[PDB]
RNA sequence: GGCCCCAUGGUGUAAUGGUUAGCACUCUGGACUUUGAAUCCAGCGAUCCGAGUUCAAAUCUCGGUGGGACC
């Protein structure tokens, strides 16, 4: 079934192979002859001896038609010896395969085959991955599905089938399995106690089996895995009748906390009484589990509050941010459930915390102070703008801080507002033409900087760098321009609208040179008054 | 005292790796090391001996994985112990006052303490020197300082050296080999059966023995002695292809005499490795290449064993004074080298290559190379001529790994054999071609038409040996990860039954085995019948 | 693009947050979880 | 309390305004189916900390850390 073209691809392919069509060969090599109905070939070296191989291609077409044909022990028997893929059974037809169960079980009958079948599953198919053609529910499903007819054809000699596959599950359900031994244990053809036994325990690696036993919630199957634990009972048996005697829930919670499992015995410790949750809190507090605890407790509940501010604090060592105090303001999942405590206030938590549950107004004028300072050294310069509305008239503080953060026309607001009309231009109009200035020394040394590392590029990174920075003014010098022309700075404004337009120019021709950023261009920076 | 400070360290640091263990938190030692040393004001780092050397067992269990050193002594897959024997003289000096003209100082041979081809200096040699010869004390103090290195010692295999074996008084040889019988027994004894009864039962699993010998002591009575000790494999020496070299080198015997000692052997069903001396008297490099190609080429020989040992001229030796007399000249190391790169790209795949170099210490060679190592040398130069060898050695999973890190991927069968001595040799394994790593081998073939043992007679294969390499995986664990334990072998046993039923046509199948070995092979339902396990084919 | 409301949202979360309806952040921040695998 | 001086591998040290901190003791691995230690080969170790400046900083500055002698 192949063409000229297919031939002649196949044979060059730009030298390039992959799959099952080419195999190794030593040096020297040779044809002797190919063995049909049983996939091998033959043939000498120079030395002088003999060699015989299995190509892969022969052996996966037979056993597609073996599959086809559905003789399954004669491809398992011929896939084992050669060490193959076990799951490429499942993985050549998973469909129809699960159809035919009972017949495969049938077809196999032994249980070391089955064992041994058992303990190769795994998830990814590898005809899409080692096996190409030439042309997690899955394994709980399988092993599920075959288990039933099989436990219910024998259960008696198959038990170790059973045990298996109970065990291979995606996850270890050791306490069914412990309880069909202790069962069997019980009980007086079929597998015997200490066959199932050692048929686990070589699976098992005892002591992770014997907390897992501690973990089952029975004296008794702890009692049989540590026989063969080795360990005195001098040493754990004073110490499991102490555990005995104490209280049931209280045994759940010591049970947990000495397998680590934090989640049960913080549950378990919760019903087992209300004097015990302080100390509940120190295991969630030092396991940090207080998210935990909070679907265990209630609102209205006094340790349902108390757990949430220990969450906003403990927790949030080195954060005492907008979580932390946000969350305190809110005492948890609630609004507002609590007041009366800000870390710093970043302009919300502060005004949360002052005005929801009124503890001191703005008369108390501290508040507007503190974040007058802190948003400002924080580059805000608006946080004053807002505040001191509410605070005094110290307006002028303001106008000034919004001159430093070039706010004008708030500036102007407050000005012809409170009839400041004396400050109209004693610092502001030096100010702003000294800012033309310092725009002016800015921008001669960006254009320097940049000229000089671009010449260091180009001698054999960070100019894109200086490029970025450059474009980011734009606006800013837009409105400044019509700022200085109130008081009719054009000359001022024009030179720094022709070096701005100078710079713009040498980065912009610069670019296609270098090759990478686009910079936008519907950045407007010109005023025909200005032109 | 600095030495308590580094017990401190020491302690400060099993403190904190067992803890990094509890919770299982994973941190270098070098790290550590340096940290506390620097902590510590040491100025120097902490031996790793002294580190193993204060674990608590509840502890060692599980920590040596992160701790063994040098893990190459078991990254083959079965641990070695040698052993010496006591000195004493070389038969043939019974004609003239020569040994060989190239062996160094015998028993009288200006040395204090001593053994023929040994100078006395080698590790071993102290051991025994200490040991005054004893087994029994010195394979107990080797065994001992081996563990030290936290390496299980499930598996183990004995190697006497010692000037030749097979010419010794009995009764001393019955002695030495109880002895060491009831080394890993711990039974005290009374003759060599006792001994054998007893270690069938013992825990330390012996697999065999291997020893020395020359063709004149190979006729089929010291063969049959030689089944009585489980031995398995043999050394000869063969120095040469040439007869003539024999009586110029003195040797004292003739080349044939070493084939029948060959073909005989190899129908008995032991294994042999041979010994190679490159470049001799009287011979040219071209000679060297022609008789090393002849080794292979040849269906007489072809070998199993191979072991090379340059020409190295020492005083003492008439060659000595040859040399001295400027007539016996060697070759510079770049033909050295060339002559083994060429060697290893003629190494059929089914030989194995053992060892390269003498051990001799350095200042008393006149000839002596500089470079101690030499494989890698050659290994550059195959790489300078982009030609590759196939050594079993070298490809092997446990030497790749540790030299390469791979991991194979794809293993499949592959089915090879040979006429070798009259024999239909046969030989199989499993391995991964496309990295062309191996993981098991199996010698087989059938018996020849004539025999020394009667229980081979008619219908009879005999299954040389059989192994997988790796590394130590003690018999009750299963899985390490690692391939000692899939069941690898029962598939090689049941074909190679099957191809000896059809092919072969025989009738009962043969097999030599360790002492302890015999218990796996009751697992397939084999039973003994003299020194061999066996199981009938019909 | 959608980088606007990668942290619009994800600091407009609080809105959320500040009220009972926690559990719904996740039901919406999904979405702003998807866009994160282009 | 200040003046000075110092801080490089685990230790002993070179080096210095620019693509790489070099040695030394030490430790680790292979040669090795005779060897932890030998012989060779190969490999893993680093500039007290924070601020500055400088295109660029271990070497330029300041601060801190700790240590060393001064009245
Ligand atoms: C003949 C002297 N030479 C030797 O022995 C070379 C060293 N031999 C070995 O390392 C191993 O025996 C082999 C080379 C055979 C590899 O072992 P292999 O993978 O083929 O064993 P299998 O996986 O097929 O069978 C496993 C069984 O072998 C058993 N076994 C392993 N070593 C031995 C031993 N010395 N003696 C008896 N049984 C053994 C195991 O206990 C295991 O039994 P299990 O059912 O409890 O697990
Ligand atoms: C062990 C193998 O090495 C040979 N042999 C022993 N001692 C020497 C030596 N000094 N030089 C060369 N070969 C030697 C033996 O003859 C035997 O073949
Ligand atoms: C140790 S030399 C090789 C073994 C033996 N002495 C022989 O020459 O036959
Ligand atoms: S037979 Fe071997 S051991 Fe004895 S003298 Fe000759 S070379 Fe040396």
């Amino acid at each position: 079934d192949a063409s000229f073209k297919t031939l002649q691809a196949g044979l060059s392919s730009n030298h390039v192979s992959h799959g099952e069509v080419l195999r190794k060969v030593e040096r020297g090599s040779r044809i002797v002859t190919v063995v049909p109905q049983d996939t091998k070939l033959v043939l000498q070296m120079p030395r002088g001896n003999l060699e015989v191989v299995h190509h892969r291609a022969l052996v996966l077409a037979q056993i597609r038609k073996w599959l086809d044909k559905l003789m399954f022990k004669e491809a398992f028997e011929c896939m084992r010896k050669l060490r193959i893929n076990l799951n490429l059974i499942y993985d050549h037809n998973p469909k129809v395969f699960l159809g035919n169960v009972e017949t495969f079980i049938k077809q196999i009958d032994s249980v070391n085959h089955i064992n041994l079948f058992f303990t190769e599953l795994k998830e990814e198919d590898v005809t899409k991955t080692m096996y190409p053609a030439p042309v997690g529910n899955k394994i709980d499903l399988v092993c599920d599905a075959m288990r039933a007819v099989m436990e219910s054809i024998n259960p008696h000699k198959y038990c170790l089938s059973i045990l298996t596959s109970h065990v291979k599950k995606t996850t270890p359900e050791l306490e069914i399995v412990l309880q069909k031994v202790h069962e069997l244990q019980g009980n007086a053809d079929a597998v015997s106690a200490e066959e199932a036994l050692k048929y686990l325990l070589h699976l098992v690696d005892v002591n992770e089996l014997y907390d897992h036993s501690l973990g089952t919630y029975d004296f008794d199957l702890v009692l049989m895995v540590a026989e063969k634990s080795q360990k005195d009972p001098k040493e754990y048996l004073p110490f499991l009748n102490t555990l005995k005697k104490m209280e049931t829930n209280y045994q759940r919670f010591t049970i947990d906390k000495y397998l680590k499992r934090y989640e049960k015995a913080i549950g378990h410790l919760s019903k087992c009484g209300p004097e015990y949750f302080p100390e509940c809190l120190n295991l969630i507090k030092d396991k940090n589990l207080y998210n935990e605890a909070l679907k265990l407790y209630s609102p209205s509940s006094q340790q349902y509050q108390d757990i949430s501010i220990a969450y906003g604090e403990h927790l949030m060592q080195e954060h005492m941010y907008e979580p932390a105090g946000l969350m305190f303001a809110r005492c948890g999942a609630h609004e507002k459930a609590l007041s009366a405590f800000l870390t710093c206030g970043n302009w919300k938590q502060a005004l949360c915390v002052a005005a929801q549950l009124n503890f001191t107004k703005d008369q108390l004028v501290g508040l507007g102070r503190t974040l007058a300072g802190k948003l400002v050294e924080q580059r805000k310069h608006i946080d004053a703008a807002m505040v001191l509305e509410e605070c005094a008239q110290d307006y002028e503080e303001a106008v000034l801080l919004l001159l430093e953060g070039a706010a004008w026309e708030e500036a102007l607001r407050l000005v012809y507002k409170y009839n400041r009309l004396d400050i109209i231009e004693t610092n502001v109009k030096p100010s702003i033409l000294e800012a033309q200035k310092n725009y002016m020394a800015f921008l001669d040394s960006q254009t320097a900087t940049f000229s000089r590392h671009k010449k260091r590029l180009l001698v054999v990174e960070a100019l894109s760098e200086v490029v970025q920075n450059t474009e980011n003014l734009k606006d800013e010098v837009y409105h400044i321009l019509k700022v200085l022309f109130l008081f009719e700075f054009d000359e001022q404004g024009r030179e720094l609208q022709k070096a701005f337009e100078d710079t713009l120019q040498l980065m912009e021709r610069s670019l296609p040179e270098i090759w990478p950023p686009k910079i936008n261009r519907r950045t407007q920076w010109k005023l025909s008054l200005l032109d | 005292s600095p030495a308590e400070l580094m017990m401190l360290t020491i302690g400060d640091v099993i403190k904190q790796l067992i803890e990094a263990h509890e919770q299982g938190k994973d941190i270098d030692l070098n790290k550590v090391k340096t940290k506390t040393a620097a902590k510590y004001g040491l100025s120097a780092q902490p031996r790793l001996v002294d580190i193993i050397a204060a674990v608590p067992p509840q502890y060692r269990k599980v920590l040596m994985p992160k701790l063994k050193a040098k893990p190459i002594r078991t990254a083959s897959g079965i641990a070695v112990v040698a052993v010496m024997c006591k000195p004493h003289r070389c038969p043939h000096i019974s004609f003239t006052g020569n040994i060989c003209v190239y062996c160094p100082g015998g028993p009288d041979s200006d040395f204090e303490y001593s053994t023929q081809s040994y100078t006395g200096y080698e590790p071993t040699s102290m051991r025994a020197i200490r040991a005054r010869y004893d087994p029994f004390l010195q394979t107990r103090h080797r065994i001992e300082q081996l563990k030290q290195l936290g390496h299980s010692v499930d598996k183990v295999e004995f190697i006497v050296m010692g000037g030749t074996f097979m010419a010794l008084p009995e009764e001393y040889r019955d002695y030495f080999i109880r002895n060491l019988h009831d080394a890993l027994s711990g039974h005290t004894s009374n003759n060599i059966y006792e001994a054998v009864k007893y270690s069938e039962r013992s825990l330390t699993k012996c697999i065999g023995i291997t020893i020395e010998t020359r063709p004149d002591y190979c006729m089929k009575r010291h063969l049959s002695d030689m089944l009585t000790y489980g031995c398995t494999r043999l050394e000869i020496g063969v120095q040469s292809v040439y007869e003539d070299v024999a009586r110029d080198t003195n040797r004292g015997h003739t080349v044939k005499a070493v084939c029948e000692s060959f073909h005989l052997a190899k129908d008995s069903g032991f294994k042999v490795v041979a010994h190679m001396m490159p470049d001799l008297p009287n011979v040219g490099l071209e000679r060297d290449i022609e008789q090393f190609t002849e080794f292979f080429e040849n269906p007489a020989f072809r070998p199993d064993g191979l072991k090379l040992y340059p020409t190295l001229v020492i005083r003492g030796t008439g060659l000595y004074e040859l040399w001295k007399s400027g007539r016996y000249k060697s070759y510079s190391p770049s033909d050295l080298v060339e002559l083994v790169a060429r060697i290893l790209a003629l190494v059929p795949p089914w030989t194995r290559v053992y060892r390269v170099q003498r051990d001799i210490p350095m200042p008393l060679v006149s000839s002596g190379v500089e470079h101690g190592n030499l494989r890698e040398l050659a290994l550059a130069r195959m790489k300078d001529l982009g030609i590759q060898c196939r050594d079993v050695r070298t490809r092997e999973v446990g030497i790749q790994e540790i030299h390469h890190k791979v991991r194979p991927y794809q293993v499949e069968l592959v089915r090879r054999d040979y006429v070798a001595n009259g024999g239909w040799e046969t030989f199989l394994s499993y391995e991964d071609p496309d990295q062309d790593i191996l993981i098991g081998l199996l010698r087989l073939r059938k018996c020849s038409e004539e025999t020394f043992r009667f229980e081979l007679g008619g219908g009879v294969s005999i299954v040389r040996e059989l192994h997988v390499y790796g590394s130590v995986v003690p018999v009750s664990s299963r899985d390490p990860t690692k391939f000692q334990h899939q069941g690898f072998g029962m598939l090689l046993m049941e074909e190679a039954e099957r191809i000896a039923r059809e092919e072969h046509g025989s009738g009962k199948i043969a097999v030599i085995s360790g002492v302890g070995t015999r218990n796996y092979y009751r697992k397939i339902g084999y039973r003994l019948q003299g020194p061999y396990m066996v199981k009938m084919l019909k």
